[PDB]
């Protein structure tokens, strides 16, 4: 008795396990060559429009590529909450997922255990996993020296994954002054990166001041010094009065060229309360129309004009001063200061550049580089960059990588498994066996062994050396401390949390239920 | 001979390349390289 | 049909009967192509199901309601099965499962009857006394928790918060879950301990983080920003005083316009500039009027426009925008404040009161999402749930809801009985007792309405991979030797079949309405027996 | 130029017949009074932008500039205003009241030949105080594809002077650095 | 009949406005019912307004929205109609003794018997049938019948 | 017999109009059957099938006479004159039964469907259902009763007033109590919103001063108009019309209720459950108007809020909730209840 309707695939078998693990098993192997310093950019060919896009980041291939698959779909969401909540591990999330999955397959198939043991096993192995990050981090709050040397680390570890591996050196200054710059605004909607095709890829810089992608309108000069800058929202420009139930009885054209005149008047008297202010540029977000355009030149003030409402965030910032509006008391209202301005041009659209200014409260990056292609991956990169320290500054402990987060885990993960005598060790086991691969994927991208190189670190740190790691510009055991390089701890806290509960969604699942496509 | 009726004649590698609609992602690279080429020098647009 | 036409019904040819015997096994087999989708859910063994809608959404889910609700199916008998397992969730809110099964038992031991002969009157009406006479049984041997303290009282509620939180993901900080839940409730409560309100409480979820995120606060999730945001983020109170004044409003800052359609005729430039002069002296007039009141953050229901910015950051007044109306009853109840409509009527009594108004970033760019939270208890509980995927925040919020309804049938007095596959055993083997003296035509009745209640014990004995046989022999024996009625099936393997040491209660009124729908529906499919349906 | 419509919004109400002689004097007057104006400046030519949500220059308007000996001139993009006011030295005029001789330009001849049906409209001769001067060069030819290409090839010209004023310095080419660098490396690849 | 749109110029109208339709429906009614009228036969769609004046004494609605449904009603009591809110004539006024509301058919009918003295043309006749097409060839029996009572008249 | 039509609607019954209803007959001679259903359900309610097997029978065996000799009128003659001894028969039969003062009657109306085993428990409250009905009314939409996808039958209960659903969540719900000892019953039909007064909305305004006068001026008759029936004392407000945000929340502060979004149907049957009337104007209340009862309490029943009225002195209305598993459970209560009812 079919009770399910026409077109209506159901699995309640074992290939009902076997299509939900093979498929996490492709979007695993398919973000292999991704992870570590030395893997390969992927390439995106889309179906709408041939507009291609090159990206390393497994949260942006996963949700561009198709995939019909209900297990794919967990990797997917996990997948764009990591690259939400941190910005960075997103792949090692898809891989080490996939490998729980992977390494609890032949648990179910060879050794037929329960998948109610499986996960019981995976949350005394999680509990364990955590609390062996509560002992290895390091907290560099005391100092600001070195935690300004933290954040040049961190930065050498993530951008090193990218195509910006040899730049690395020059943008680490440049990720942590942004951050000092912001002195723990977490916000990166704060950061405006301003595209720029043409050059060397080493061009780029941090001017300390806000960048517009506008210059002045008609006839305002390029260069000036000693500019007062005041900011504003309302429409002040042919002012159309909050309620539109307005209408002028008209009993002569001749008392019309007076009300068109009036209009003029009262724009007049408002430009007029502009200039007891005292200032030399003025900006506003609404397009500036011709005749508020013409007043501002005999009062020597600047113009700029359609200004983008999340750029009159960063510009309020780096200015210091204050959005005004209804100009009659100018005594509370506050306005910035800056010490000159002066139009510039990078390639062929012109830009005004600010520097002097009182405030450093945020900053803008201008990017150089061949392609738009190789230009958006570094805008990837920075953002995945300064997500990772912006939160650092929020969470100061640090633990440390190359191998030796992961093994780490698992040493302090295979000591409790002794204690839990039954079945339930071979199941911890395998989260101990699972993350024994994430150091091994990194040493098969770089064209090294798998079982010699990964058998030196598991003997080096039981003799009682908790930094030994990889090298992989070298292939050989190497300190972390002299290399340095480290990740932040709500990082690997992120990663194993998010890698344990998406293991525990694609194991109590048995059945598939698909409806019709709509 | 462009999509639409427009016709046009264009020694410039970048305008070349700017109207050839490439299949191919990878030559497709190439028109951006051009165009950088252009924005940023201007001269020896075919020879990058 | 002598040549001509013979055609009664409008589409003669599409529609099709079903008859006789044929017509039956249709319906039992229908049951059990359902039951076997139950039967490996059920008990704290179980695994969740993955549900594709047809627009890409997929749903990870254990419960038998959203399982059979977002199910495309054709055949009418499982159709009557998806609104009993719907009937189960917006009432009680628990066993939804289990009448799926109990129903299909039911059903699958009336097949065997139903070949030797019997009416399947007298096969209804012997489910109907044999029911009455399991719940007159069950309602003498639970005993009442109402002559406990409080302190005792709150335990019992962690013996069903522990028992409905698991058997579901949310079963690892299922601890903590429990003492959430509970606490929800500590807080809005009547003070008889009677009918409480179920609509203060609404569940919220949040994509991003992880479980040990979540925690309790005590008001109102708002997914939006503050006004204009240059002000800091984190308000304070001042130093002296009763609390923040919160102030709502329905009224946009605007000059008052009719709401019917108007014609505001300026014939005059002197009319035209005291029109400016009205222009701006609405807002001057507006913001002495909020400055008065002593109000410190304000609720606009149908936003403002720019020109208010400048005002309320200068004066150090937070304000939001685009607040829904639905809102605005959860911020009435929870700061106990009065919602004005205009400001000519506001008055320092109407303002709210609560502890302190902040946000956070929740990560990088996802959004900012404020928060409210109060000193003392209210009215009103808003759990705050996190989750790494949106498919297991979406599971807790409908995993918590119904422990919050476990706990909310334990407001009602003296409802308490032991599950774990006691009641079914206990109310089964009283039944073929009574047989024996009752025997009539419908003694296989009451065996069969025996042996289906004792399907569920060996249903937990599928999951948790144990004997069938021997778990209800045991049971059954151990039944027979002592009359302690609290003894069940238990799969997490603590020792001990005995159940009120382990701690599992069920509530005593989820529990007999599990054999109502049951054999209310088993009354309804027995009594067709044409089955005409459409073509699509 | 055109009659009253402002942006807010307006009706005209006629009460008395006699009213309909009034506003007709007075509309053409409106026109005359600001054409009066700029007589009172003596200026000779005027360039109107694109006029959006009404006419640039009225029809009626149109009689009192063309007696009065004006040259008009509609329908001018917006992004080139920057360049006739850099060039020309005059500022623009939104207004009547703000309208003066020290925002005006200056020219020694404007004059619209007729040749080969090809309109062309040039200033001859400017004057002003401006460090910032501009140039203008035409292009013809037989048809448009000719007329693109020789735009580009010229814009591949001005970049090789816009890179040796912006760089200093140059290389002699026609593939000298090509062997030149080919030969360096080539001696250095082999101690590598 | 010609745009009916209202017209409010300051504040002392808006306020009198909506009160003047209450006081001046209501005073409509005082002229209506101190004849001792009832019952008041409608002939299109009544306002909630007027409604609320009419059942405050009492006065039974009835709706026949057609003209020759309202044509024959006349006739049993002998009325004669005015399109005039006004006052009714008492010449011009019908006499009904009762008006019964009673359940027949399952659904709501109003009955309009009169009695011996003072009596009316244009009566019906209730028809019970369980089969509907059986009424339709009855009703046409007694056409043919009332047709056969027009053959005395002429000859 | 379970039928489903084209529409995809699930429908199960054992009645002789219903389920002829649903199924769309085109034979233009065995419509004459669903017209008799139809009409025994129409002025009785019960024993439709039985009408149904009679007719047929009759016909069956009129089949053998048509096929012999026999002409068409001499077997209606037969039927004709025998009917006339049958009902004449059936008064002999009858009773006239007085002693004794309904119960039993309504035991076997019950029959052939869901609630005749649960007879004990649905007949003590159904006798009770006509006795509120007084003699020479009969009025049928008193007894409208309606769906509750959800719960059990057994824990139905017996209601001496209405239960209406609200069907719309307005701003200050939540604020006003849900238990009164003394309620006092008000039925309004004005709109408590702020909108157009009547049809139209033309405002010619010159001066901007009486701008401002004329926009205070519909916020002052409007809180006029709520006054006036804050001023009765009157706890629960009803409207046919849609009630605003403004009026709810006004309603709200002082311990008011008040719901909307309800049909005539159900204003009808509040208005003789309370004894009051229906007042479309707030300036004519009165005291006296106003109905009441003992008390009111608003209880969750299936995920749906509904408005308890009981407890009423002289009560005309008896609604009970249908509580059920599936859709047709609850249909099947009624369409039983409805067929007992009318026999009773
Ligand atoms: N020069 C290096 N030496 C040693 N280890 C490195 C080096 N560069 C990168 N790594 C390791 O490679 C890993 C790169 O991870 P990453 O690609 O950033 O993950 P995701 O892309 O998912 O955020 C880091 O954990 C780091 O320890
Ligand atoms: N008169 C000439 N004689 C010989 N070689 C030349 C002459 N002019 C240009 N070349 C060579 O030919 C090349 C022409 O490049 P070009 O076509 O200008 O590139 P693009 O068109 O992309 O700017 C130059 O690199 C130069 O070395
Ligand atoms: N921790 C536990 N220990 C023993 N029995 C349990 C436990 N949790 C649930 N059960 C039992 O499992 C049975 C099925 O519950 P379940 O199907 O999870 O709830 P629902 O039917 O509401 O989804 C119940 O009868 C209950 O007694
Ligand atoms: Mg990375
Ligand atoms: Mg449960
Ligand atoms: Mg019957």
């Amino acid at each position: 008795v079919q009770i399910f309707g026409d077109q209506v695939t159901e699995e309640r078998a074992e290939n009902a396990r076997l299509s939900a693990f093979v498929g996490a098993i492709a979007v695993g192997d398919l973000v292999k060559s991704t992870l570590g310093p030395k893997g390969m950019d992927k390439l995106l060919q889309s179906a709408s429009s041939n507009t291609c896009m090159v990206t390393n980041d497994g949260a942006t291939i996963l949700k561009s590529i198709p995939l019909d698959n209900p297990a794919a779909k967990v990797l997917v969401n996990i997948s764009k909450v990591q690259d939400d909540e941190v910005g960075d591990g997103t792949t090692s999330v898809t891989v080490l997922s996939a490998e729980l999955l992977r390494e609890a397959e032949k648990l179910i198939d060879q050794s037929k255990i329960h998948p109610q043991t499986i996960i019981e096993g995976y949350r005394l192995a999680s509990a364990a996993a955590l609390d062996a990050l509560t002992k290895a981090a390091v907290d560099n709050s005391h100092d600001k020296t070195m935690f300004r040397e933290d954040l040049i680390h961190i930065a050498k570890t993530t951008l090193s994954s990218k195509i910006l591996s040899q730049d690395k050196d020059h943008f680490a200054e440049l990720a942590t002054n942004a951050i000092l710059r912001l002195k723990g605004s977490t916000n990166l909607e704060h950061i405006q990166i301003i595209k720029i095709l043409g050059g060397k890829l080493s061009d780029s810089f941090l001017d300390e001041g806000f960048i517009l992608a506008k210059k002045f309108g008609n006839n305002q000069p390029k260069r000036i010094e000693n500019a007062k800058i005041l900011i504003a929202n309302t429409t002040l420009d042919t002012d159309k009065v909050k309620i539109f139930g307005t209408k002028f009885k008209v009993d002569s054209t001749a008392k019309l060229a007076q009300l068109e005149k009036a209009e003029r008047e009262k724009m007049k008297n408002k430009i007029a309360k502009i200039s007891k202010f005292g200032i030399n540029t003025f900006i506003n977000r609404q397009l500036i129309y011709d005749y508020p355009e013409q007043l501002f030149t005999d009062l020597g003030i600047n113009s700029i004009e359609h200004a983008d409402f999340e750029g009159v965030e960063r510009l309020a910032l780096v200015t210091g001063g204050e959005v005004v509006s209804t100009f009659d008391e100018p005594s509370k209202c506050k306005l910035g200061e800056c010490d000159v301005i002066e139009e510039i041009m990078l390639g062929e659209q012109p830009f005004l550049k600010f520097s002097g200014c009182k405030a450093g409260e945020a900053c803008t990056i201008v990017l150089r580089g061949a392609t738009d292609q190789t230009l958006d991956e570094a805008e990837r990169s920075l953002h995945d960059a300064l997500s990772v320290l912006s939160q650092t500054t929020k969470e100061t402990r640090t633990v440390l990588g190359g191998g030796c987060a992961e093994m780490v885990m698992s040493k302090a993960v295979d000591t409790e498994a002794q204690n839990i005598d039954g079945k339930k060790s071979l199941a911890v086991e395998a989260f101990a066996r699972a993350l024994r691969q994430l150091p091994t994927i990194l040493a098969d991208n770089a064209g090294f062994d798998s079982s010699e190189l990964v058998s030196k670190l598991r003997s080096s740190i039981y003799n009682g050396i908790s930094t030994s790691g990889l090298d992989l510009n070298n292939g050989t055991i190497a300190d972390m401390r002299q290399l340095g390089i480290v990740e932040s701890y709500k990082l690997k806290r992120a990663v194993v949390s998010s890698a344990s509960e998406a293991a525990e969604v694609l194991l109590r699942v048995d059945n598939i239920i698909r409806a019709r496509p709509r | 001979k462009t999509s639409r009726g427009e016709i046009i004649i264009s020694n410039d590698g970048h305008t070349i390349l700017k109207q050839m609609a490439i299949l191919h992602p990878v030559a497709r690279m190439l028109v951006e390289v051009s165009a950088a080429q252009d924005s940023e020098a201007g001269d020896g647009t075919t020879s990058v | 049909e002598m040549g001509r036409p013979f055609i009664i019904v409008k589409d003669q040819g599409n529609k099709k009967r079903q008859h006789g015997l044929e017509a039956k096994k249709s319906h039992i087999l229908a049951a059990r192509s359902v039951a076997s989708i139950i039967k490996t859910s059920l008990g704290p063994r179980g695994l969740d199901k993955i549900l594709i809608s047809p627009d890409g959404e997929i749903t990870i889910t254990n419960d038998g309601a959203t399982i059979l609700s977002q199910m495309e199916l054709d055949n009418e008998i499982a159709k009557l099965l998806v609104q009993l397992s719907k009937s189960q969730d917006d009432e009680i809110g628990d066993g939804t499962t289990g009448v799926v099964v109990l129903a299909s038992a039911l059903l699958d031991q009336a097949l065997e009857l139903i070949q030797k002969g019997i009416h399947p009157i007298k096969i209804a009406n012997g489910f109907d006394e044999a029911a009455k006479l399991a719940i007159s049984k069950l309602e003498e041997t639970c005993d009442d928790i109402s002559a406990s303290n409080d302190e005792l009282f709150r335990d019992f509620l962690l013996r069903a918060a522990k028992t409905s939180l698991g058997s579901k993901i949310v079963s690892k900080d299922h601890d903590r879950f429990a003492e959430m839940a509970v606490e929800a409730v500590i807080n809005v409560m009547d003070k008889d301990r009677k009918d409480v309100d179920f609509d203060l409480i609404k569940m919220q979820g949040r994509v991003g983080g992880s479980i040990s995120d979540s925690k309790l606060i005590n008001g109102v999730i708002l997914d939006k920003d503050f006004s204009h945001p240059q002000m800091p983020k984190c308000v304070l109170p001042k130093e002296g005083s009763d609390g923040v004044k919160l102030a709502i409003l329905t009224c946009p800052f605007e000059p008052p316009k009719p709401k019917t359609k108007h014609k505001l005729d300026i014939s005059s430039v002197e009319e035209y500039q005291k029109l400016q002069t009205y222009e701006q002296d609405k807002f001057k007039e507006m913001i002495d009027d909020v400055k008065k009141a002593g109000a410190d953050v304000v609720i606009c229901q149908w936003g403002f426009d720019d020109e208010a910015n400048h005002l309320l950051l200068q004066n150090d007044l937070p304000a939001v925008r685009w607040v829904g109306g639905q809102e605005l009853e959860h911020i009435a109840i929870s700061t106990n404040g009065r919602i004005v409509p205009r400001f000519q009527d506001l008055s320092k009594d109407k303002l709210g009161t609560c502890s302190r108004i902040y946000e956070q970033e929740f990560g990088t760019t996802k959004d900012r999402m404020l928060i409210i939270e109060q000193s003392k208890e209210t009215k009103t509980v808003t759990c705050f749930v996190r989750g790494s995927n949106k498919m297991i925040v979406d599971e807790a919020e409908r995993a918590l809801h119904d422990s919050l309804c476990v706990v909310r049938n334990l407001v009602k007095d003296s409802r308490v009985v032991y599950g774990g596959g006691a009641a079914e055993v206990t109310m089964s083997l009283a039944v073929s007792e009574e047989a024996d003296k009752q025997r009539g035509i419908d003694q296989y009745a009451f065996r069969g309405f025996a042996q289906a209640l004792d399907t569920i014990p060996m249903t937990l004995a599928e999951n948790s991979g144990l004997d069938p046989i021997g778990t209800l022999s045991t049971l059954k024996s151990k039944q027979l030797k002592e009359k302690i009625s609290n003894i069940g099936v238990d799969c997490l393997g603590y020792g001990s079949n005995d159940m009120k040491e382990l701690f599992v209660v069920d509530p005593f009124i989820g529990k007999k309405q599990q054999i109502l729908l049951a054999t209310q529906l088993c009354r309804m499919i027995l009594k067709i027996d044409n089955v005409i349906i459409s073509g699509k | 130029i055109s009659p009253p419509k402002p942006d807010t919004e307006n009706n005209i109400i006629v009460n008395d017949y006699r009213q309909m002689d009034k506003i007709l004097k007075e509309e053409r007057a409106y026109l005359l009074n600001i054409c009066k104006k700029i007589k009172k400046a003596k200026c000779n030519v005027l360039l109107i932008q694109k006029s959006i949500l009404r006419d640039a220059v009225n029809d009626l308007a149109l009689h009192f500039l063309s007696k009065l000996n004006i040259m008009v001139v509609k329908d001018i993009e917006r992004e080139e205003i920057e360049f006739l006011s850099k060039g020309l030295g005059c500022k623009p005029i939104a207004d009547i009241e703000l309208f003066t001789e020290d925002r005006l330009g200056s020219a020694d001849l404007v004059e619209e030949i007729d040749s080969d049906g090809s309109k062309i409209v040039r200033v001859t001769g400017i004057r002003n105080n401006n460090a910032r001067p501009t140039v203008s060069v035409v292009i013809r030819g037989a048809n448009n594809m000719i007329i693109d290409e020789t735009e580009r090839s010229l814009h591949d010209a001005l970049c090789v002077i816009r890179c040796l004023v912006k760089e200093r310095g140059l290389i002699a080419g026609g593939g000298a650095p090509e062997i030149e660098i080919s030969r360096r490396l080539s001696k250095e690849a082999r101690s590598m | 009949e010609t745009k009916g749109t209202v017209l409010l110029h300051n504040a002392q109208e808006m306020l009198d406005f909506s009160k003047g339709e209450e006081k001046q429906i209501d005073a409509m009614m005082k002229e209506i019912a101190d004849m001792g009228v009832e019952c008041i036969v409608a002939g299109a769609g009544v306002g909630e307004l007027a409604l609320h004046y009419l059942n405050r004494y009492g006065i039974l609605v009835l709706k026949v929205p057609s003209k020759f449904e309202l044509r024959r009603l006349c006739r049993v009591c002998g009325a004669t109609p005015l399109p005039r809110l006004g006052a009714p004539t008492p010449e011009e006024l019908g006499l009904v003794e009762t008006v019964k509301t009673m359940e027949i058919g399952g659904d709501r009918v109003t009955v309009f018997k009169q009695e011996q003295g003072e009596i009316s043309r244009t009566s019906t006749i209730i028809l019970r049938g369980a089969t509907q097409n059986n009424l339709d060839d009855i009703e046409r029996a007694i056409d043919d019948g009332v047709a056969a009572v027009k053959g005395l008249m002429k000859p | 017999i379970l039928i489903v039509t084209s529409n995809q609607k699930t429908t199960i019954s054992n009645d002789g109009a219903t389920i002829l209803k649903l199924l769309d007959v085109v034979h233009p001679a065995a419509k004459t059957l669903v017209d008799i259903s139809r009409a025994q359900d129409a002025e009785v309610g019960d024993g439709t099938t039985s009408v149904t097997i009679l007719a047929g029978e009759l016909m069956k065996e009129a089949k053998p006479f048509l096929e012999e000799g026999i002409s068409s009128h001499l077997i209606m003659k037969g039927y004709r004159k025998a009917v006339s001894l049958a009902v004449e028969k059936i008064n002999e039969l009858a009773v006239d039964i007085t002693s004794e003062k309904l119960e039993r009657c309504a035991r076997t109306a019950m029959s052939s469907k869901l609630i005749h085993n649960n007879a004990d428990f649905f007949v003590k409250m159904c006798v009770d259902a006509v006795l509120s009905l007084d003699r020479n009314d009969l009025d049928d939409k008193l007894i409208g009763i309606k769906k509750i996808p959800g719960g059990a039958m057994e824990e139905s209960l017996f209601i001496n007033g209405v239960a209406f659903k609200k069907t719309f969540s307005y701003a200050g719900f939540e604020q006003q109590p849900k238990k009164f000892n003394n309620p006092k019953i008000l039925s309004l039909n004005v709109e408590l919103e702020l909108k157009a007064e009547k049809d139209n909305a033309e405002v010619r305004v010159e001066h901007v001063e009486d701008y401002q006068a004329i926009v205070d001026a519909e916020w002052q008759l409007i809180f006029e108009k709520l006054r006036q029936v804050e001023e009765t004392g009157a706890n629960i407000v009803l409207s046919k019309l849609p009630i605003g945000d403004l009026a709810t929340q006004f309603f709200a502060d002082r311990n008011i209720f008040c719901a909307g979004r309800v049909s005539a149907d159900d204003m009808n049957r509040v208005i003789q459950a309370v004894g009051g009337s229906i007042q479309s104007t707030t300036s004519d209340i009165k005291p006296e108007h106003l109905g009441t009862c003992a008390l009111f309490e608003e209880m969750q029943i299936g995920s749906e809020r509904y408005n308890l009225f009981q407890g009423c002195p002289q009560a005309k209305t008896c609604t009970l909730l249908l509580r059920g598993g599936a859709e047709q459970v609850i249909a099947e209560v009624e369409r039983s209840l409805h067929d007992a009812i009318m026999i009773v």
